[PDB]
């Protein structure tokens, strides 16, 4: 199987550097270069440059020559892209991709750099418990608040991810302060609540939380 | 240089509708023309490559054509889970992307189910009270909320969010939290969340008593 994983989300002040890596699965630097793609969020995409990890050579954009250096480690299968002098309009989720000359036929999970002087804070988990006001025909609704964060994202899944079915993961809301929140909801039955364990897995990665929230009726 | 054009913006369709999404070039680009998906927060995926041919994995009902200038991608057969943003993405020169065309499915009406959560005790220990009301599930979009405290119509102390539209049921779900100080939280009695939607002939309110 192919993957590219890319490093964590992570939140820059203004002229900083930002380094986003890009893990690649094996037989990949051998055989394909690997191209960096940005999308600034509600927006679209732009292509940054590329690297062949054989010969080392690379093409970059106009728009980023000189701003834009993108390295591979043949030893560790890593591409790296750095991005200097970033200013608040390079906050965007950034791609790596494997690149054929012709196409990009798989992508990295992508990487939100988020450029902003204003401070990192991790959120608050709260429970979103199970009860009588929450049931409908026989399923039960619970799920987790994260509240008060900044930058984004946060991430939530459900029992370590096996926890899929009926979970929905809103999206952000900005409160007046700057700070975000939002909230993650499932579906269960509600015959077993007393046997089942539901946990959030919430990670906000620009704060190193990482918190595993038990909810319970 | 080379400047990709999509039409249209987006598509609203029914499952099983043909959906015909167009991207032009501003020069010709002879057949170096990529078709990608996209899940909202997900990672593009390559559906068709050298203007028609069919990536490995691809269900059959995604065809492209065209040489030149004008490209087509063709949904055959729409179904819940082609709800994506698709783009276009020549390669005939420095890689340069279509600005996308969001694809929506068109489904019956589904009234929301209707939800709330009180505060937890973590918070309420924190100082803060956080009242949250869930509609699961809903088709159309549109779907109004308010909030009364004690029947008092309440401004300015909520925020919602919509999820996308769902890949398997094409519903929407809808999240609004309250928010007021665990002083403000403690001198009311009854909290309510009251809905509005296309698939309730009144609306619903879903309320608790503190305590």
């Amino acid at each position: 199987q192919v993957q590219l994983v890319q490093s964590g989300a992570e939140v820059k002040k203004p002229g900083s550097s930002v380094k986003v890596s890009c893990k690649a699965s094996g037989g990949t630097f051998s055989s394909y270069a690997i191209s960096w793609v940005r999308q600034a969020p509600g927006q679209g995409l732009e292509w940054m440059g590329s690297i062949i990890p054989w010969f080392g050579t690379t093409n970059y954009a106009q728009k980023f020559q000189g701003r834009v250096t993108i390295t591979a480690d043949e030893s560790t299968s890593t591409a790296y892209m750095e991005l200097s002098s970033l200013r608040s309009e390079d906050t965007a989720v950034y791609y790596c991709a494997r690149d054929s000359e012709y196409y990009f036929d798989h992508w990295g999970q992508g990487t939100l750099v988020t450029v902003s002087s204003a401070s990192t804070k991790g959120p608050s988990v709260f429970p979103l418990a199970p009860s009588s006001k929450s049931t409908s025909g026989g399923t039960a609704a619970l799920g987790c608040l994260v509240k008060d964060y900044f930058p984004e994202p946060v991430t939530v899944s459900w029992n370590s991810g096996a926890l899929t079915s009926g979970v929905h993961t809103f999206p952000a809301v900005l409160q007046s302060s700057g700070l975000y929140s939002l909230s993650s909801v499932v579906t269960v039955p509600s015959s077993s609540l007393g046997t089942q364990t539901y946990i959030c897995n919430v990670n906000h990665k620009p704060s190193n939380t990482k918190v595993d929230k038990k909810v319970e009726p | 240089d080379i400047q990709m054009t999509q039409s249209p913006s987006s598509v609203s369709a029914s499952v099983g509708d043909r959906v015909t999404i167009t991207c032009r070039a501003s020069q010709g680009i002879s057949n170096w023309l990529n078709w990608y998906q996209q899940k909202p927060g997900k990672a593009p995926k390559l559906l068709i490559y050298a203007a028609s041919s069919l990536q490995s994995g691809v269900p059959s009902r995604f065809s492209g054509s065209g040489s030149g200038t004008d490209f087509t991608l063709t949904i055959s057969s729409l179904q819940p889970e082609d709800f994506a943003t698709y783009y276009c993405q020549q390669y005939s020169d420095d890689p340069t992307f279509g600005q996308g065309t969001k694809v929506e499915i068109k489904r019956t009406v589904a009234a929301p189910s209707v939800f709330i959560f009180p505060p937890s005790d973590e918070q309420l220990k924190s100082g803060t009270a956080s009242v949250v009301c869930l509609l699961n599930n809903f088709y159309p979009r549109e779907a109004k909320v308010q909030w009364k405290v004690d029947n008092a119509l309440q401004s300015g102390n909520s925020q919602e969010s919509v999820t996308e539209q769902d890949s398997k049921d094409s519903t929407y779900s809808l999240s609004s939290t309250l928010t007021l100080s665990k002083a403000d939280y403690e001198k009311h009695k009854v909290y309510a969340c009251e809905v509005t939607h296309q698939g309730l002939s009144s609306p619903v309110t879903k309320s608790f008593n503190r305590g």
